[PDB]
């Protein structure tokens, strides 16, 4: 018996390939799951996770905070055209809204 | 069968609490939504709409609770109900 | 010497900025909790609730209403008003498909 | 019987956070949001993948169904990167047998 | 000798004959009826599938169909649907 | 003279439904009642729509249901209309309806 | 003679006419050519089942008709009777089709 | 010319857009609506056709089918009865 390597480590991934494979088999999605499928899916979940954390991290930094909170995630997502589309029908608890006042409601004089 | 609402025990009967959704609170919600000025008719109308919203989410939540044979509504029940109604919520499980 | 007084709209704009910067729930917790319990009585008697289930519900209501008020604000402005009215809410819910 | 186990993606979320922002951390609630997000996109991808294989009279979800699912679900630039990252991972994985 | 494409059309006809024996149906209308049955099959089965999964069950039973039906149909439709489903299962298990 | 559908009192195919549940990636297993119940519900809803659309065909002096009759049936029924609120019926049209502000005075 | 319907009267007649019928209202060949053009941006030398082009047409027309209803309500909400681009825009923003 | 033959979009004629608006109960029509509608129709078909063609490529076909469109319409929240669902 060789000493064991995680499928994640062979894939060059932080996300759990083996757990993802298991969740695919036990999720009633198809009768059979190919060996590539959880590798690919795990990678995609990592990529998207990385992308949100990149932007929320920036939001945290901008706020003079070390830790990401739900608001930073909300600021990240809503200010990003693409994530906002992906999560267009999703509600982020304790996220708030983007500062946005309609122009007609600002007082006489401009900007 | 003996005992009706007090068949199952110990005093948990409810008021008319819709008025506890106050004018000031409704005005804060509207503020977060960018609203600057508010007709006096809005407050009672919002209570209507809030109530309808909760009826629909809670009805489904409780259906999931009855299906699982429980007597306690869980965050997941609500989460599943919200998803069904196309109002997916993040941060409470699932 | 007159007392100080902001003109109508100025404090409104201030409040808009305040609440748009924060994330804290804006309906008071106990009244909302009772309201939930009361509504659920119509579907099943002697229900318990996890506290997080009530918080889930409040988070989803407030976000729903803040969203609807956004749409409602747009409907008022479309009709060259600045004041939101029931017919604004009604139009937004009709266009959303919430209502016939 | 301590208290039955509850899986989560949070160790992996933390690991990726350290790659991207080494000196940044993350609240419990934010973590809860990230968990919600991962499970949501899992279901969407896996469900579309499930459908693809069903429309084509196939029993097997392969990396090809994951890929097409990703192209249908993700908006442009996210999709290009995701397809790239999932192509790299499979390739790498396969060559490391 | 072409594909062999199943549909609900013979069953749709049979039901039509029960409820309106002297009326017929165009092929496009039959197509819409076919679409409808598949759509509602899927909605119900999908919710049932979820119900079971949420509850760590491996089996979709008539109780998952019933809860799926209550979640999915509007009030009156669901009372009747539940009633017809029950009646059918009762009648099925008593028969033999 | 038995067939699963006949036992159950149904026109819809209990066996087909059972097979569709099993091969449809819904769960590991399907109990025996599930397809009876499901096929019953599908038949009930199918019967309602055909009852109403058959009536709409009669009302317009036709012997065959066409997509318009289905559309008239569905959209004038408040509950079928909700169940099918995000569905397009091909060749169905819309219901006659003109907002009152657009009508001329008296 | 100058026998002439007033502005609006033929419009209402047209409304009553099109609301009664279920036929496609866009001409078929021009629609079909549009489908094939748009499709070329995604993949070259594509063919189409006729029923595919018909399915696309049905969906489009249903979409536009339903969008015109909401647009009409938005115009009426602004005390007009004339649909304008800003009415379409508002319907689409509230429907969540656009930001 | 390339006004219809590579903006076949103009083949969506003013008369046709009015007919559509009529079936939607529209009485009166600003002249700017015909261009606006054309933009909207194009975005709609872009989105639907993108997805259908993605279904077509995945099946390794060169011919888009009605089912491709039906699946595409369903993804987009735009379910269609009558074409093979
Ligand atoms: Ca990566
Ligand atoms: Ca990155
Ligand atoms: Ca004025
Ligand atoms: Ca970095
Ligand atoms: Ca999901
Ligand atoms: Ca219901
Ligand atoms: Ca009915
Ligand atoms: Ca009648
Ligand atoms: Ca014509
Ligand atoms: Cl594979
Ligand atoms: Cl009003
Ligand atoms: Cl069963
Ligand atoms: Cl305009
Ligand atoms: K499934």
């Amino acid at each position: 018996r060789a000493k064991a390597k995680t499928r994640s480590s062979r894939a060059g991934l932080q996300f759990p390939v083996g757990r993802v494979h298991r969740l695919l088999r036990k999720g009633n999605y198809s009768e059979r799951v190919g060996a590539g499928a959880p590798v690919y899916l795990a990678a995609v979940l990592e990529y998207l996770t990385a992308e949100i954390l990149e932007l929320a991290g920036n939001a945290a930094r901008d706020n003079k905070k070390t830790r990401i909170i739900p608001r930073h995630l909300q600021l990240a997502i809503r200010n990003d055209e693409e994530l906002n589309k992906l999560l267009g029908r999703v509600t982020i608890a304790q996220g708030g809204v983007l500062p946005n006042i309609q122009a007609v409601l600002l007082p006489k004089k401009t900007e | 069968g003996l005992g009706k609402g007090g068949a199952k025990r110990h005093r948990k009967v409810l008021r008319d609490n819709i008025q506890g959704i106050t004018k000031p609170a409704i005005r804060r919600l509207a503020r977060r939504g960018g609203v600057k000025r508010i007709s006096g008719l809005i407050y009672e109308e919002t209570r209507g709409v809030l109530k309808v919203f909760l009826e629909n989410v809670i009805r489904d939540a409780v259906t999931y609770t009855e299906h699982a044979k429980r007597k306690t509504v869980t965050a997941m029940d609500v989460v599943y109900a919200l998803k069904r109604q196309g109002r997916t919520l993040y941060g409470f499980g699932g | 010497k007159k007392p100080h007084r902001y003109r109508p709209g100025t404090v409104a704009l201030r409040e808009i900025r305040r609440y748009q910067k924060s994330t804290e729930l804006l309906i008071r917790k106990l009244p909302f909790q009772r309201l939930v319990r009361e509504i659920a009585q119509d579907f099943k008697t002697d229900l318990r609730f996890q506290s997080s289930a009530v918080m889930a519900l409040q988070e989803a209501c407030e976000a729903y209403l803040v969203g609807l008020f956004e749409d409602t604000n747009l409907c008022a402005i479309h009709a060259k008003r600045v004041t939101i009215m029931p017919k604004d809410i009604q139009l937004a819910r009709r266009i959303r498909g919430e209502r016939a | 019987r301590k208290r039955s186990r509850k899986e989560s993606y949070s160790i992996y979320v933390y690991k990726v956070l350290k790659q991207v922002h080494p000196d940044t951390g993350i609240s419990s609630k934010a973590m809860g949001i990230m968990n919600s997000f991962v499970n949501d996109i899992f279901e969407r991808i896996a469900g579309e993948a499930s459908r693809l294989a069903h429309y084509n009279k196939r029993s097997t979800i392969t990396s090809r169904e994951i890929q097409t699912a990703v192209r249908l679900l993700l908006p442009g630039e996210l999709a290009k990167h995701a397809v790239s990252e999932g192509t790299k991972a499979v390739t790498k994985y396969t060559s490391a047998k």
